[PDB]
């Protein structure tokens, strides 16, 4: 049995408009290893960096996609995710409060 | 704390492209510091922190001789495994590795271990006497069987007990300004509208180091943990970690919770409140 | 440094 990602979207520091920051999306706890990842600038994809595949004890992969972003009023930020066990696509978005 | 040295392997049969891709991480502590990729031209060992590009060549060309030889072990087994189980090469399936050290306080070894998986589940495991195999299925102890004859027990042992441990103390004092600080976290409370005679409180803790945290709410001293929320412990970006526990209180109630912050790089446990 | 694995599965 396939074992869906958890997702978390969120910057590095918290969002002051104006103030260059980073944008991450932490997806884990999935099996198998094949999955797409993407950060979303108003529905486009950012061409964002993702880290090296690692897994977790009870064998679960995790992965950080990550990008520098600068925070306004307007843009909405979001992460969407592919997996096996999605039968549609993932979507978190981004909101300063979490 | 109890320092550890750990490699994590993951193995992926490709049946398109008809071949596997092994993808390999190092970690000291909470600290990726090397990776391999089978899929990159001319895989090498690469660093992923700064402190180990202080490695010679030596150390450079020695670990991409094994990777580079553990990577075809790897896809060896992938072929093996799919005979095991009856499977085809239709689909694509998954082979795991990982293993380490722990480094008790006098130097010594605390545990080692050493475990295998096959499309998620454990296959094969090192026995925590460093002498002996567990196999979870019929598929496995053909292997166990395998590696009693030529007493790879005991190679895993060496290893476990002399390199794992001798290189994780040298990249302890390596990176002993990063590695050896605990970092605190900084933390403060937010407040944000809920629902129905409803109000959340947000405890923040951020960029802090190692990933051990212990993040409670207690109204009056008692344990609010049944109707908390808490994340998962998150990666940071630039090496730290971060976290938050949220609970939802009455209107004009805040004052009465406390949230309690235990971490290795802070002095005493810290309680702080909505200001 | 990485442990040297050489048999198969």
């Amino acid at each position: 049995v396939a074992r869906p990602p958890k997702v978390q979207v969120y910057s590095r520091h918290p969002a002051e408009n104006g103030k260059p920051n980073y944008l991450n999306c932490y997806v884990s706890g999935f099996h198998p290893p094949q999955i797409e990842i993407d950060l979303l600038k108003n529905g486009e994809k950012m061409n964002a960096e993702q880290s090296d595949l690692s897994f977790s004890k009870d064998w679960s992969f995790y992965l950080l996609v990550h990008t520098e972003f600068t925070p306004n009023a307007v843009d909405q930020y979001s992460c969407r995710v592919k997996h096996v066990t999605l039968d549609k696509p993932k979507i978190v978005k981004w909101d300063r409060d979490h | 704390g109890p320092h550890s040295l750990s490699y994590f392997y993951t193995a992926v049969s490709r049946p398109d492209r008809g071949d596997s891709r092994f993808i390999a991480v190092g970690y000291v502590d909470d600290t990726q510091f090397v990776r391999f990729d089978s899929d990159a031209p001319n895989p090498r060992m690469e660093p992923r922190a700064p402190w180990i590009q202080q490695e010679g060549q030596d150390y450079w060309d020695r670990e991409t001789r094994k990777q580079r030889d553990t990577s075809q072990t790897y896809r060896v087994g992938l072929k093996n495994l799919r005979g095991y189980y009856n499977q085809s090469e239709a689909g694509s399936h998954t082979y795991q590795s990982m293993y380490g050290c722990y480094l008790g306080p006098d130097g010594l070894l605390l545990r080692g271990y050493r475990q295998y998986a096959y499309d998620g589940a454990d296959y094969i495991a090192l026995n925590e006497d460093l002498r002996s195999w567990t196999a979870a299925d019929t598929a496995a102890q053909i292997t166990k069987r395998k590696w009693e004859t030529a007493n790879v027990a005991e190679r895993r042992r060496s290893y476990l007990q002399g390199l794992c441990v001798e290189s994780l103390r040298e990249y302890l004092e390596m990176g002993k300004d990063t590695l050896q600080r605990a970092e605190p976290p900084k933390t403060h409370v937010t407040r944000h509208p809920s629902s129905d005679l409803g109000v959340t409180l947000r405890c923040w803790a951020l960029g802090f180091y190692p990933k051990e945290i212990s993040l409670t709410w207690q109204r009056e001293g008692q344990d609010q943990s049944q109707d908390m929320e808490l994340v998962e412990t998150r990666p940071s970006g630039d090496g730290t970690f971060q976290k938050w526990a949220a609970l939802v209180v009455p209107p004009g109630e805040e004052q009465s919770y406390t949230c309690h912050v235990q971490h290795e790089g802070l002095q005493e446990p810290l309680t702080l409140r909505w200001d | 440094a990485a442990a040297i694995e050489e048999e198969d599965i």
